[PDB]
């Protein structure tokens, strides 16, 4: 027994290319399209829920995930990797800041958390990369909306725009077409459904898209009353009726 | 509060001669104003001619004398059954004693 | 540099061999396994072969009691299985004792299946070579079917199959709901829900069974409990009176 | 490629752990050894090859005790099923502290095949080379058990593995046919001696030495006791009358 | 790769056979027990003449009682030394009295095998075998005068006079010749002088090779250059008389 | 066992050299290009932003120019994820040091710790170095304006102008051609954004493309000032010195 | 084949064997050859020395253990020492704790299951010397044959090292004469040493080449070497 | 958790990962050290790969373990910052217990007992570096130079040299240093120590340092000016021919 | 306690220490130095526990030498001062604290001015122009509040001092045995032999 892999698994070949890493973004290249795209006034998170049975409920396997009430995370790659990501990410927003701090942390600060955990997985002793790349998208009282990019390396990234996975290189293509600096949270949702068609080759509607934002503080959302300074959640997940509704107006 | 010290009385006596030595003493062990045994060993043999007593508590004296007669047995495996001179058992039994400096085997011990 | 199909490290295609390795040691035991729900219950059918006659019947299972109100069918060799069947067992025990109520059937999938996702990135562990299907009639959600495998990759389903012949009896399965438009079996009886399950398990292999042919256990509320030879016979006997 | 079958926990492509087969060659090489299953208990027995003269008889015995009613025999590496009985003793005290009751035999039955699983999960140990055949009389009736080295096991009414596993099997599965009310504890000792002295025939080059055990609840009070004296020679002959 | 501790199919520990030849390259080291004494002698072999030769320090006191000689990778003998040493000193501390010859030598000789990556047994703590051998020589009152060979076997042999290094196969021949129960102290003093300069590949004087000895009266004592130059001198003109 | 796997990132080649240290410093000299030119009055730090987008968000955006002190700056070529990871440790001990002494760490000291642990990945550990060059920019009242460099073998050296990452053949030269011992921060603003602008591997030189920070002692004032500058910040002084 | 599978104890070979035990084994062979004999009342350790040099001394093979037991090695005396140094613990213990001398049989137990333990880790090795236990415990005269691979086996006469094999057919012998030398120490050890020159092809046993133990009823375990086995030359 | 055993014996009874270490002493650039009657001089050579250095920060050679010791290397920089550091720690700790400053060979023996540690720990590699330790023992005007090696054997030297082209500059320095006469002055030994440098230096004013100790904590390194006019003074010898 | 007293003047910091030390009902030694020199421009005086009083002082002394020989710099009296705080802030909340008070008086080079620090065994640093510990303190704060000057030459800061030593000569219980006398400043430290009769 006990771990005798102390080593690491990702090491420097002759060329100075990573392998592991380099792997680990192969991996990502063979996953499903998601994307992110940022407005004046919120960010939406975008990705394909590809129903890997017909008798699976894709409801109980969400792609997109809550990390912090104000931070959303979407994934291209490992969905079991992601997930086990996602845990850890909930539980460093508590510990190395909200326990700290009495409040969650700024998007950029917990995406430099969520890069560190990955990038370990890229120098400790017996594992192997992340095999995922993740676009989270947040919003904090001193930096307004953000949306980033972490890859398996742990380098992350800012983008007003961008999609990962399969169809990244088509996706980003049509959204430096369609992106300004102007745009409105609605208008970077129809942009959103715009781009995702393009990747789906199936069904096409609520049921098979996941989509939520960084918007709007949802007091309705927050679950009790009487803290003026409580507002609720700035992250919603649109439900299955909202994403038919917006599908009418493609 | 537990107590881990007692008292077995007794008294041993210890004379040295030209060419012999003797240890003596009584076969009397007792706990406060009774009788234990009226008949209890407390001078043993440990081989290589030496002779041994710990007196006092009784728990304590059998203890130190059972790993002496063991430090005896180990001497003579180490370095090739070589005898154990007195003058290096005395020795011996100082780092056993020491040994316990901060929880001492409370005896009075005469070889 | 071969090593990577030794170790759970990515070749350079950004595969997992010994993860794909682990799921073709699913099929080890050439038993297929399936499950449906009722309008308040949850049934698990698995194959069961007995070939030598120097074995006791008895003790040949597949279907784990994990809880008294979670069961978990194997599809894989036994030793993982009783390896995942234990630690599913102890998962489910301190989960009551430290969150004071019953963990839930999906949250029990969840865990087994971090557990076997750490498998998949850590090297000195190895992945089990076992499918689990996680069955109950969970206090929130009702009844759940929710399976994991050795990738770390888990989901509820409507109804599934696993086995070597899995897409014969999953393709049988859709065909039934797509006519039905239901996600469950509209039966008010547990005992109608076993003989649908084992109708179909018929259709799909296009193979008989006797009562020692099959495996069954039944989830209801607040308790998990596995049939007997004679339960499955006189659910035999039903499902005769109608062919 | 190749080279799946140099590391432990390694699969290879069709799912196999050759380190475990490779352990199961160990056991197929190893000396056979039996389980009957009676109406009240199980009986244990065990071919003891003869190397020479100088071997002490009846003193290198090889069937265990774990607590005080389970027996337990194995084929293979011999210093690998010690060390198995080793931890099974320590298993069913544990067991015992803290729940009074000795050991369940299936309980006991998952404790050994969890601990020999255990060895099949990593590339820094090794499988064991045993296959053994145990059990015994707990709360509800006898129990008999055969482990492999992959850590599977399964509820047996008769268990052989070994040299001559094949015409032990053959013959255990006469008397199951042949005996569907069950057979007595008395009967499976008689029973057990024959089916090792027809085993040895895959061996017969060799002497060998016959030795027997059994758990019975009327005939040993549910203890594990090895069958010795008239009893052991009694089981001697009936096997020495039908080799003939 | 493979173990450190890994058995070739001869029943032989690859490390401890490979650390063998690193000592067959050291330089010579011999020794010769008498009635009264054992002599060390070693051949100091600087490898420059810019290299202060006073400063090759070979043969080394563990106790009054005790000195050893060594030969192969120097270096790794110093924590040897230490342990032997630390040793003897414990020892006295505890019985009141000198530790015997065999007893200190087998210490120093439990060190040998506590090497690997993680043996089952207790915790060796050492990457490879150590790369020298020691000539252990001494005094005790149960056994008088001896002589050990220290290996990093863990195996150790007394000899009456033992060669080890680059010229021990042909050293050791000669000593076998030579060696007699009744030699005197001088007599294996010029016998290590003569067996030395005819192994080394320098002309041997007291500035390339070094003589010592142990006797009961005054113990483990390091001859001075000048003490050894005569007895080299001694050496040529009995040489030259036949 | 796991030996089999084992890169043994830290073993010397025949030659002499530390494999994974030499291929790391391989994979360096594919990022984007960082200059350091430092003058009489303060210090300059320029880098090139390697792989820019349209929709790249380059306000929030930091990859090369990180603060460790009120007085001490680096330029970061290599692995980002792994620059972070350093920079966080150098962060600490620079409070370390203030919270002991009372006084800032002076540059040297910062530097030669980091170096330190880099050097630690090269001799023990099993695992593989940082993929990261550092240039530190920093002032201190014993050497006053300081610049160091460090790499992946733990070593460093300090520089009046230095460049890691890629050409940094080709920048040194240029730099060893028109740098002046009595250089202004002004002219050193101006060679950086020259030198870059010659070494480019993109088709020209834009300010969305680059980082820029200057360690400055602001006369009006008397203490040290540092200047991360802002995109616009960039496009003006990318006008003015001649590129546009 | 074998070389692909022989890099360590925690390695199968295809056919089931484990090489590096079998090549621990082999350790044993190249050793200097030693009997072991018992009767009813007595049993003797009868050990072949091998020296080095004719400058060098007879390397001692015959360990005490305590006053009812004792061994004798061929292989690895370092492996040899640790073993017989256990077995000193072993033997301590049992009277320290249960004022109890430890049974000879299950001194190869705990022998045994020590042995096990560097056979199936990895970075262990297994013990590369054989051992001939001989002891008066309880239940009277024992004779031990402890194999590198975990198996022990208690037999009334054997031989273990090179040429072993002279000595042990002579024992089988011999079995029905020895076993019935009860009550003199000095013919069983004449039988031991007439077992054991059957092993020789060399040199003949001489004064400081000969190694002889015993122990018995009412004989505590002793080494002779030297001027105290002139008598049996 | 790291320990696995790097520096192994090989069938030719050698340990390649201490003789690796070696040649990356080999590539290190050249240092040398020679004894006077009154004083030690350590000369080490710059490299020239890259010139725009800042001098007056840039780590130099020799390095002060105490106010009366000195350590020069060859080899890897990195590896020989961990050295300086544990032997001036040392230095202290000597100081703290014994009440007297450590002697030249005592500090040299504990470097090299370092440096053996590291040929035989599991999960490390042995240093890259050679050394030359000189100074004065405490109260002693007896000059002290000491050597050593990745393997961690170490030994006290009349004059030495370590590096790149050691071999050359050896032979320079074995037939022209008389132990019966050692340079007397503290002039006539930097002129030997630099004459002994420029045989491989090939005309370097600024890439030649030169370190003088003296006894009782008296160390001085020499400016780029006044090492600039022994080469002058030496360029004459030569062409005064 | 023992006698320790500081005193900051225009160019110099000078600490008093008396000589004695007393063990029970025995003075063992009349010429005890109770200081350590930390770096050449910088002096640490001591009293407290003991043991404790010179273990601690060595230990200090032994890492500002270590770090004078790393960085070849010496570091300034409030650096240093703040570095014995930490060491006894740690101290403090340890399993057995130092028990010791310590006076540092050092010349800091760079801004050419004198400087004393008073540190007790909890770490309680202050900058002080005259220091004491102990009950020293209780008679030496009032004559000093009195009679001090920051513009006092060196010389009229021993004068200063005399007066110190005879008030605790006078008023004091203990007979600690007379002071010795030491001077920091820009030349480093130096020893007042004659102050026996100064």
């Amino acid at each position: 027994m006990t771990d005798r892999y102390s080593f690491s698994l990702t090491t420097f070949s002759p060329s100075g290319k990573l392998g592991q890493i380099d792997y680990a973004l192969t991996a990502v290249k063979q996953g499903v399209t998601s994307l992110g795209i940022k407005a004046t006034n919120g960010v939406v998170i975008a990705t394909e829920k590809k129903s890997s049975s017909p008798l699976a409920m894709s409801e109980t396997l969400s792609k997109v995930s809550l990390l912090t009430p104000d931070i959303g995370a979407v994934y291209s790659g490992m969905g079991p990797d992601y997930r086990v990501l996602v845990d850890k990410s909930r539980k460093v927003a508590h510990t190395s800041y909200k326990r700290i701090y009495g409040e969650y942390p700024p998007t950029k600060l917990l995406v430099s958390e969520v890069a560190k955990i990955m990038q370990e997985a890229t120098q400790s002793g017996g594992v192997r990369p992340f095999g995922v790349s993740l676009l989270i998208a947040g919003h904090d009282e001193f930096n307004g909306f953000s949306l980033y990019q972490v890859d398996p390396s742990g380098s992350y990234f800012p983008w007003k725009a961008t999609a990962i996975g399969k169809g990244s290189v088509a996706a980003k293509t049509f959204l430096e077409k369609r992106w300004n600096d102007e745009l409105e949270l609605e208008d970077a949702i129809h942009i959103a459904l715009l781009t995702l068609k393009e990747s789906v080759e199936g069904e096409f509607n609520g049921d098979t898209i996941e989509l939520a934002i960084i918007g709007d503080e949802n007091p309705d959302l927050l679950g009790y009353t009487g803290i003026p300074t409580d507002k609720g959640p700035r992250f919603r997940k649109l439900t299955s009726q909202e994403i038919n509704d917006r599908l009418e107006a493609l | 509060q537990f107590n881990p010290y007692g008292d077995n009385g007794g008294t041993i006596l210890g004379i040295a001669g030209e060419d012999f030595a003797v240890l003596a003493g009584d076969t009397r062990n007792i706990t406060d104003y009774s009788i234990n045994s009226r008949y209890e060993p407390k001078v043993f043999d440990c081989g290589d001619n030496i002779v041994m007593s710990a007196n006092g508590f009784a728990a304590d004296g059998d203890a130190l004398v059972k790993r002496f007669k063991n430090s005896v047995k180990w001497y003579h495996f180490d370095h090739n059954d070589k005898k154990l001179s007195i003058n290096s058992a005395a020795r011996n039994i100082q780092h056993l004693l020491y040994g316990k400096r901060f929880f001492p085997y409370y005896v009075h011990t005469i070889i | 540099a071969g090593y990577d199909r030794h170790i759970t490290i990515f070749s350079p295609e950004g595969r997992l061999y010994q993860v794909e390795y682990a799921f073709k040691a699913t099929n080890q035991t050439n038993i297929n396994s399936l499950a449906v729900r009722g309008k308040d219950c949850t049934v698990v059918i698995s194959q069961k072969k007995v070939p030598d006659k120097l074995l006791d019947p008895t003790t040949v299972s597949y279907i784990f009691c994990i809880s008294r109100t979670i069961g978990m069918v194997v599809n894989g060799p036994i030793p993982d299985a009783r390896n995942a069947a234990l630690r599913a067992k102890a998962e489910a025990a301190e989960f009551r004792y430290k969150y004071g109520y019953d963990m839930p059937c999906d949250v029990l999938a969840k865990r087994m299946a971090n557990l076997s996702q750490i498998y998949t990135q850590r090297a000195y562990m190895r992945p089990l070579g076992v499918i689990l299907t996680f069955v109950s009639v969970d206090e929130e959600l009702g009844p759940s079917i929710y399976k994991t495998d050795p990738a770390g990759y888990y989901v509820g389903y409507k109804a599934t199959a696993t086995g070597p012949k899995q897409q014969e009896i999953t393709t049988n399965l859709e065909n039934h709901f797509k006519k039905s438009k239901i996600d469950h079996i509209n039966e008010e009886s547990w005992e109608k829900v076993v003989e649908f399950a084992i109708t179909h398990m018929i259709d799909a292999l296009g193979t008989e069974f006797s009562k020692n042919d099959l495996e069954v256990g039944v989830a209801t509320k607040d308790k998990f409990f596995t049939l007997s030879a004679e339960n499955i016979e006189e659910r035999l006997v039903a499902i005769a009176e109608q062919d | 490629g190749t080279g799946y079958d140099l590391s432990n926990s390694v699969f290879s492509p069709d799912g196999r752990n050759f380190q475990v087969e490779y352990a199961v060659k160990a056991v197929e090489n190893g000396t056979t050894s039996i389980g009957i299953k009676c109406n009240d208990g199980v009986v244990f027995a065990v071919e003891k090859l003869i190397t020479s003269k100088l071997l002490v008889p009846q003193k290198n015995v090889k069937i265990q005790v774990v607590d005080r009613h389970i027996g337990c025999v194995y084929s293979g590496l011999i210093p690998d099923g010690r060390h198995l009985v080793n931890r099974g003793r320590e298993e069913a005290a544990s067991f015992k502290k803290l729940y009074k009751t000795p050991i369940p035999i299936p309980a006991f039955a998952d404790r050994l095949g969890q601990y020999v699983q255990a060895h099949t999960l990593y590339n820094s140990v090794r499988p064991f080379g045993v296959s053994t055949i145990f059990g015994g009389v707990d709360k509800n009736g006898a129990h008999l058990y055969m482990l492999e080295p992959s850590g599977s096991y399964w509820g047996y009414k008769g268990a052989a593995t070994g040299k001559g596993r094949q015409s032990a099997k053959a013959e255990l599965e006469k008397l199951v046919d042949h005996h569907p009310e069950g057979l007595s504890a008395r009967e499976a000792v008689k029973q057990a001696a024959k089916i090792i002295y027809l085993a040895h025939e895959d061996n017969k080059e060799k002497d060998f030495e016959l030795e027997i055990s059994w758990c019975s609840l009327s005939e040993t009070n549910g203890l594990h006791k090895f069958v010795k004296g008239d009893l052991l020679q009694e089981a001697i002959d009936f096997a020495q009358k039908e080799i003939n | 790769d493979r173990g450190v501790s890994t058995f070739s199919p001869e029943g032989r520990l690859f490390q401890v056979e490979y650390s063998l030849e690193a000592i067959k390259l050291g330089s010579t080291a011999i020794g010769i027990a008498t009635k009264e004494g054992v002599v060390l002698g070693v051949e100091k072999r600087a490898t420059s003449p810019l290299l202060e030769s006073d400063s090759i320090e070979k043969i080394v006191e563990i106790d009054r009682h005790i000195g050893c000689a060594m030969s192969g990778l120097t270096a790794d003998a110093r924590s040897m030394i230490e342990h032997a040493r630390t040793a003897a000193v414990t020892h006295n501390l505890y019985y009141d009295e000198d530790i015997n010859v065999e007893s200190l030598t087998q210490s120093v000789c439990d060190l040998a095998l506590r090497f690997g990556e993680g043996a089952s047994g207790e915790e060796r703590l050492m990457s490879r075998p150590f790369g020298v051998a020691l000539l252990i020589a001494g005094h005790d009152a149960d056994d008088g005068y001896q002589l050990f060979h220290a290996e990093p076997s863990g195996t150790f042999y007394r000899y009456n006079a033992k060669a080890i290094g680059s010229g021990s196969e042909g050293a050791q021949a000669e000593l076998l010749n030579e060696w007699h129960s009744s030699l005197t102290l001088k007599e294996a003093e010029l016998l290590v002088l003569k067996i030395l300069k005819q192994v080394m590949e320098e002309k041997l004087d007291e500035n390339n090779a070094q003589l010592s000895c142990i006797t009961k009266q005054d113990g483990f004592k390091i001859y001075d250059n000048e003490k050894t130059a005569e007895l080299i001198k001694e050496l040529k003109e009995k040489e030259a008389a036949e | 066992g796991s030996r089999r796997y084992d890169s043994r990132t830290t073993i010397f080649s025949p030659e002499g050299r530390l494999y994974q240290v030499e291929y790391a410093l391989e994979s360096i000299s594919h990022a984007g290009t960082a200059i350091g030119i430092m003058a009489s009055d303060g210090i300059v730090l320029a880098a090139e932003r390697k792989v820019t987008s349209t929709l790249l968000e380059q306000d929030t955006s930091t990859e090369k120019l990180y603060k460790l002190n009120d007085k001490i700056a680096v330029a970061v070529a290599g692995l980002t994820a792994d620059a972070e990871i350093l920079i966080n440790t150098a962060r600490i001990h620079a409070q370390n040091y203030l919270k002991t002494y009372n006084e800032d760490i002076p540059v040297e000291i910062l530097v030669r710790r980091l170096s330190d642990i880099k050097q630690g990945y090269t001799q023990h550990g099993g695992l593989r170095p940082f993929g990261v060059s550092f240039i530190y920019a920093g002032y201190d009242d014993r050497y006053g304006y300081q610049l160091y460099t460090s790499n992946p073998s733990g070593n460093y050296t300090g520089w009046k102008a230095i460049s890691v990452g890629a050409n940094t053949s080709a920048a040194q030269t240029l730099l060893q051609m028109d740098y002046k011992d009595d250089m202004k921060v002004d002219d050193a603003i101006e060679l950086a954004l020259k030198t870059l602008s010659k070494t480019t591997d993109s088709s020209a030189l834009t300010y969305d493309r680059l980082e820029f920070a200057t360690i400055r002692k602001g006369a009006n004032d008397g203490e040290v000032y540092q200047k991360i500058f802002k995109p616009q910040e960039i496009k003006d002084i990318l006008v003015k010195t001649g590129i546009t | 084949f074998r070389n692909n599978y022989d890099g360590d104890t925690v390695t199968f070979s295809p056919t089931g064997r484990l090489f590096q035990v079998e090549y621990a084994l082999e350790a044993i062979k190249q050793g200097s050859v030693t009997v072991g004999l018992r009767s009813n009342t007595h049993a003797v350790l009868v050990a072949l020395k091998r020296n080095a040099d004719e400058l060098s001394s007879y390397q001692k093979k015959i360990i005490k253990c305590d006053e009812h037991m004792g061994l004798s090695l061929a292989g690895l005396a370092p492996d040899a020492r640790v073993l017989s140094n256990y077995l000193r613990q072993q033997c301590n213990y049992s009277s320290l704790v249960f004022n109890r001398k430890l049974a000879v049989e299950r001194a190869g137990h705990l022998l045994c299951d020590k042995a096990q333990k560097n056979t199936q880790s990895y970075g262990g090795r297994p013990y590369g010397v054989g051992l001939l236990i001989i002891g008066y415990d309880k239940s009277g005269a024992h004779l031990l044959e402890f194999q590198p691979s975990g198996n022990v086996t208690e037999l009334y006469g054997t031989a273990i090292g090179a040429r072993s094999q002279g000595a042990k057919t002579y024992l089988e012998r011999t079995l029905d004469t020895f076993i019935k030398i009860d009550g003199n120490p000095d013919e069983l050890i004449k039988a031991g040493v007439e077992a054991i020159s059957q092993s020789l092809r060399d040199e003949s046993l001489t004064v400081d080449n000969l190694s002889i133990a015993i122990v018995g009823k009412d004989t505590p375990f002793t080494i002779y070497d030297g001027e105290a086995v002139a008598k049996y030359i | 958790g790291y320990d696995r055993a790097l520096s192994i014996f090989s069938p030719d009874g050698h340990i390649f990962q201490v003789e690796y270490a070696l040649e990356a002493v080999k590539r290190g650039t050249c240092a040398v050290g020679v004894k006077g009657k009154n004083c030690v001089v350590l000369g080490c050579e710059r490299r020239s790969t890259l010139k725009l250095q800042d001098t007056r920060i840039t780590p130099s050679k020799v390095s002060k373990i105490d106010s009366h010791v000195v350590l020069s290397f060859s080899g890897l920089n990195a590896d020989s910052r961990i050295l300086i550091e544990k032997a001036r720690v040392e230095a202290q700790s000597h100081r703290l217990t014994l009440e007297d400053p450590v002697t030249v060979e005592y500090l040299t023996r504990y470097v090299a007992g370092v440096q053996q540690r590291y040929t035989q720990s599991g999960g490390v590699r042995p240093f890259g570096v050679s050394t030359l330790i000189a100074g004065f023992d405490p109260r002693d005007d007896e000059p002290k130079l000491y050597q050593t090696e990745p393997s961690g054997i170490y030994s006290s030297w009349s004059a030495q040299t370590i590096g790149r082209n050691s071999k050359t500059v050896r032979e320079f320095l074995e037939k022209n240093y008389d132990r019966k006469e050692p340079p007397a002055t503290v002039e006539e030994c930097v002129k030997l120590t630099v004459r002994s440098l420029l045989e491989v230096v090939q005309t370097g004013a600024k890439n030649i340092e030169i370190t003088v100790v003296k006894p009782d904590s008296d160390i001085v390194a020499l400016s780029s000016e006044e090492i600039n006019q022994y080469v002058t003074q030496i360029e004459q010898e030569k062409q005064e021919q | 306690m023992d006698i320790i007293l500081g005193i900051r003047v225009q160019d110099s910091v000078i600490l008093a220490s008396s000589k004695a030390v007393t063990r029970g009902i025995s003075v063992l030694k009349d010429s005890d130095d109770k200081t350590r020199q930390l770096s050449p421009h910088t002096l640490m005086s001591f009293a407290g526990e003991a043991g404790d009083t010179v273990q601690f002082a060595e230990y200090i002394q032994a890492n500002i030498q270590l770090y004078s020989i790393r960085e070849d710099y010496e570091l300034s009296p409030q650096a240093v001062s703040s570095f014995v705080r930490q060491e006894l802030a740690k101290s403090i909340r340890s399993r057995r604290p130092y028990q010791v008070n310590v006076l540092i008086g050092g010349y800091d080079k760079k801004k050419n001015k004198p400087e004393l620090y008073q540190i007790d065994y909890l770490g309680t640093k202050v900058e002080l122009p005259y220091g004491a510990h102990g009950y020293s303190g209780f008679y030496t704060f009032s004559l000093l509040d009195h009679h001090y000057r920051p513009d006092m030459t060196t010389e009229e800061g021993l004068d200063l001092l005399k007066l110190c030593v005879q008030e605790l000569e006078k008023r004091m219980p203990m007979d600690f045995k007379g002071v010795i006398v030491k001077i920091v400043d820009k030349d480093g430290i130096r020893q007042v032999d004659d102050f026996q009769a100064q």
